[PDB]
RNA sequence: GAAACCUAUUUAAGUAGGGUGUUAUUUUUUAUAAUAAUUAGGUUUAAAUAACUAUAUCUAUAAUUAAUUUGUUAAUUAUAAAAUUAGUAUAUAAUAAUUAGUUAUUAUUAGAUAAUAACCAGACUAUUAGCGCUAAGGUUUAUAGUCAAGAGAGAAACAGCUCAG
RNA sequence: AAAUAUUAAACCCCAGUAAACGGCGGCCGUAACCCUGACGGUCCUAAGGUAGCAAAAUUCCUUGGCGGGUAAGUUCCGUCCU
RNA sequence: AGACAGUUUGACUGGGGCGGUCUCCUCCUAAAAAGUAACGGAGGAGUAUAAUAAUUUGGGGUAUCUUAUUUUAAUUGAGAUCAAUAUUAGAAUGAAUAUACUAAAUUUGAUUAGAGUACAAACAAGUAUUCUAAGGAUAUAUGUCUGUCAUAUUGACCCGAUAUAAUUUAGUAGAAAAUAUAUCGAUCAACGAAUAAAAGGUACGCUAGGGAUAACAGGCUUAUGGGUUUUGAGAGUUCUUAUUAAUAAACCCGUUUGGCACCUCGAUGUCGGCUCAUCACAUCCUGAUGGUGGACAAUCUAUCAAGGGUCCGGCUGUUCGCCGGUUAAAG
């Protein structure tokens, strides 16, 4: 793809039929984080099922903080084209009906300051189950 | 950390609009904000001065011979005549010298000065020093009827006299004479 | 496309000639002419602009 | 200009031992079908050339 | 003891030249393989970040707004220097191994020229990419191997996998 | 050798020919309710499908809507009209 | 005057056709030498220019930001900053910074002839340029210049043509004519160009070949489809799981719509109906049982279970489907 004119240029990217990246994890905000643990295509209904369980954890009324708790880096990579039904091969490339994110290995898909480890233990598991990916929780404590 | 500077579209049309404007000019009339000159200029006066100065133009080393003979004597004049002047000149130097210096010398004085009126001096309003007006004291003036008489020809009197009304024209100085 | 070519003839009788090229819609006051070279001589003369046929059929 | 002269951290056991255990996980995340094809001959070997 | 490759073609199941094969000739190595030295590179590497898309912080200095707790109280803004992070087919200053070129060494035994035939529908597997539901015994390229043109032994039986010639 | 002048049938222009072929409109708003549109304008055309018939041997959506017949009828008859 | 006749009526292609393309340039693909395909992704070219060219000379280095100035800057001064930006005729990449941009003076090297290597390369074609000779420009030249920063910016041969550095034998001499040096003419664009000169129909059809190539069927695939399983937005008086179930997820099956094009192109096949059957179970009824928001009855749901059974008729070519009527049930 080509990041200069989204909206107005015509996107076609080429799949990518083995691609395999690992990135050295680490934190540099916050103290716990939640990291991927395998290559992987991230949809965007992967996140926003959970967006509003995140937001009952980080944010609460009445309650004022001056810092920042949530850090996220994550924007969208593969367009995911597709032909239709009845259509033979060749005469061309598919069109559009989707886009995702590729994602590497090591990747910190959320970097928390001060927030419950209670409750995020609880949470990954059950993002994992939906998921059925591998998902890890990472604290400064056991480190 | 610091990064590269982007352009500003001011440097791009300059670099644009005189490549349009080379072939075409800005000077050539009231496309300039321009008002008429002084209506004593006829346009027979300005071909006068244009048929005289495309004669001018057009002279070289090459148009011209001289004689020898008018060349010898032309030596011990102005050689001797810029002797007299290299002692006058060179009086100049010496004297602006020594003026400089009485300047260096306030200059340390005036740091020497109350709160006050050291205000004014250095923050003094340009206006009052920005005064190029003319005076009834005008060596120019003063010396007038004594220098218009004092040269060998009215010719190089009537150099001073048209010099004039041509700056009369420009200033706009001259009205109705 | 717009363009029109022209050879450049000698002063000289030899008919040697070179070629230039010039843009039809232009309004060009001044014909071409320059010193160049003719072998049948060995030596530099003034060539100046003139016209150039076709080919018929 | 954020560039900064590069840093030597990793001691060279780390990258060693970092570059095997990038396949202990790879390794736990095959086929089991895959992986016992591959380790029924790969093994055989090590017990006919011991 | 080959080929199913390249380049052209009213050409695509045809043909022609190169390339590969055979024979002959010659006081005939412009050669192949292996080891080693050596040169450029810009895939890959990367707690790297110049660019694009997005983005978290700090601050000298210089100022603001409201209220009669206006010699106080309270809330705020902008900024030089400093400065983080993720991503990408068509992003890289820089920078791997192997391949490739040249030289040397060892070992094999061919090379050059001439006369001249066949082939120019390819298949699968391993590694690697592009279209495709990173579906197809699918389709199109690259690097090796095997069938093709090759039996025997092992895979229950098996043109293409292993051992072996 | 080349060129100009002179000119036939035929071709072009023009005229005629539609029981020859062929072809036959749209936009805007308008009447005690939207819709309807006799009418009035509006643009164009060589002229604007007239009479009559019409889910037809002509109907893609269609087993079209209503009625008749049959215990019940995608066909059939009759009837309405994008 | 198709009245009559002789002929043409391109190719590629995931069947063919309709559509689109056909030459040349740049990157990705491309896997650190070079090369590398596809009806793969994207953009461009069929030019411009006698100064935008050649030799000398001068100027601020360019660009970004701030600031001050007889308010002015040919292109002011000062300061900081810039993994080389600004630009370099037009697409893209690459590179240059003695680049590039700008001002100016002289000028036509964007000249002629002859020899030769190297890269590349089937062929032909194309590319860079040193050396030798003549005749010039520049101007300390001591030297530099054989069009533009580069790559595309086009076309063979034949025929014919204008000017001409040279020769001539259809008996001889000339004319005519042929050839030679320089040079011009094509969307011959199907761009290696078969001709100066070219469209269609065949349900009246023929022949030679092909499973190298299609429709039914088989086979592989299973996006789609159907079903199981895990999770549980939201209904159910409360209440996620009596009943119901969005969304997301892990496997299976091979009954639908399709993709590929491996078998058959050297006598056959298409749906439906009559007759005749056989198999699975993911069971419509009967038979057993758990659960229930199950009082009884009727019913809903799930499990075990294949023994035997599972309609006639009207319209339609019809499977289906609507309708009339029924049955323990009309799988
Ligand atoms: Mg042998
Ligand atoms: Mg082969
Ligand atoms: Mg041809
Ligand atoms: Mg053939
Ligand atoms: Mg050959
Ligand atoms: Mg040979
Ligand atoms: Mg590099
Ligand atoms: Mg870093
Ligand atoms: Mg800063
Ligand atoms: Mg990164
Ligand atoms: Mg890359
Ligand atoms: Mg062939
Ligand atoms: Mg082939
Ligand atoms: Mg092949
Ligand atoms: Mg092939
Ligand atoms: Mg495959
Ligand atoms: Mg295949
Ligand atoms: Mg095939
Ligand atoms: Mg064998
Ligand atoms: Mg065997
Ligand atoms: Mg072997
Ligand atoms: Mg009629
Ligand atoms: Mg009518
Ligand atoms: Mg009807
Ligand atoms: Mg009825
Ligand atoms: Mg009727
Ligand atoms: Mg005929
Ligand atoms: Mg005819
Ligand atoms: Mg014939
Ligand atoms: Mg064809
Ligand atoms: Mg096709
Ligand atoms: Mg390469
Ligand atoms: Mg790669
Ligand atoms: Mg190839
Ligand atoms: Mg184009
Ligand atoms: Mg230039
Ligand atoms: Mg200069
Ligand atoms: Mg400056
Ligand atoms: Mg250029
Ligand atoms: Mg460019
Ligand atoms: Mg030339
Ligand atoms: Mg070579
Ligand atoms: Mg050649
Ligand atoms: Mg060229
Ligand atoms: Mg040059
Ligand atoms: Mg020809
Ligand atoms: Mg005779
Ligand atoms: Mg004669
Ligand atoms: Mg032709
Ligand atoms: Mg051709
Ligand atoms: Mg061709
Ligand atoms: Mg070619
Ligand atoms: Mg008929
Ligand atoms: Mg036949
Ligand atoms: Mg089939
Ligand atoms: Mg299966
Ligand atoms: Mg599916
Ligand atoms: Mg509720
Ligand atoms: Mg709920
Ligand atoms: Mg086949
Ligand atoms: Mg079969
Ligand atoms: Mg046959
Ligand atoms: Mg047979
Ligand atoms: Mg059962
Ligand atoms: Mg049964
Ligand atoms: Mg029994
Ligand atoms: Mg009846
Ligand atoms: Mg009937
Ligand atoms: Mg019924």
């Amino acid at each position: 793809m080509r990041f200069k004119n989204l909206s107005n240029t015509k996107q076609v990217s080429f799949k990518l039929r083995n691609f395999k990246k690992t990135t050295k994890y680490r934190l540099v905000f916050g103290n716990s984080m939640i990291l991927l643990y395998k290559n992987a295509r991230f949809e965007s209904i992967y996140f926003e099922l959970f967006r509003k369980y995140i937001k009952v954890i980080s944010k609460k009324k009445n309650i004022n903080i001056n810092y920042r708790n949530c850090w996220i880096f994550l924007r969208m990579n593969t367009p995911l084209t597709k032909k239709s039904k009845n259509s033979r091969m060749g005469k061309g490339k598919g069109a559009l009906y989707r886009w995702l994110v590729r994602l590497p290995k090591h990747y910190k898909l959320l970097e928390f300051k001060n927030v419950n480890y209670y409750r995020l233990n609880f949470l990954t598991k059950k993002w994992s189950k939906r998921l059925s990916l591998p998902l890890a929780f990472v604290s400064k404590a056991n480190l | 950390w610091n990064k590269k500077g982007k352009v500003n579209e001011a440097t791009v049309q300059a670099r644009k609009e005189k490549k349009r404007l080379k072939e075409t000019n800005q000077f050539t009339g009231d496309y300039t904000g321009e008002r008429p000159p002084h209506p004593w200029l006829s346009a027979k006066r300005l071909r006068s001065i244009m048929t005289q100065y495309q004669v001018f133009a057009n002279k070289n080393r090459l148009n011209i011979k001289v004689d020898k003979k008018d060349a010898v004597e032309m030596k011990k004049q102005f050689e001797e005549i810029g002797a007299h002047e290299y002692y006058r000149m060179r009086t100049e130097q010496i004297i602006n010298e020594k003026n400089n210096q009485v300047i260096d010398q306030i200059n340390k004085e005036i740091e020497t000065l109350p709160f006050n009126i050291y205000e004014e001096i250095t923050k003094m309003p340009k206006d009052k020093i920005y005064n190029f007006n003319t005076d009834s004291n005008s060596p120019y003036i003063l010396y007038f009827e004594q220098i218009a008489r004092m040269f060998d020809e009215e010719h190089l009197t009537k150099l001073k006299v048209s010099q004039r009304l041509q700056k009369l024209a420009e200033d706009k100085l001259g009205e109705n004479d | 496309k717009n363009s029109i070519l022209f050879k450049l003839v000698s002063s000289a009788g030899t008919g040697f000639f070179y070629l230039a090229k010039r843009n039809a819609k232009a309004e060009v006051i001044k014909k071409l002419s320059l010193r160049k070279f003719d072998p049948i001589i060995n030596q530099y003369v003034v060539f100046n602009e003139a016209k150039l046929s076709s080919g018929k059929n | 200009g954020r560039a900064k002269p590069k840093v030597n951290h990793h001691t060279p056991f780390e990258e060693k031992d970092y570059s095997e255990l990038k396949i202990y996980d790879d390794e736990r995340l095959m086929d089991k079908q895959y992986k016992r094809i591959r380790d029924e001959y790969q093994k055989a070997a090590v017990k006919k050339e011991h």
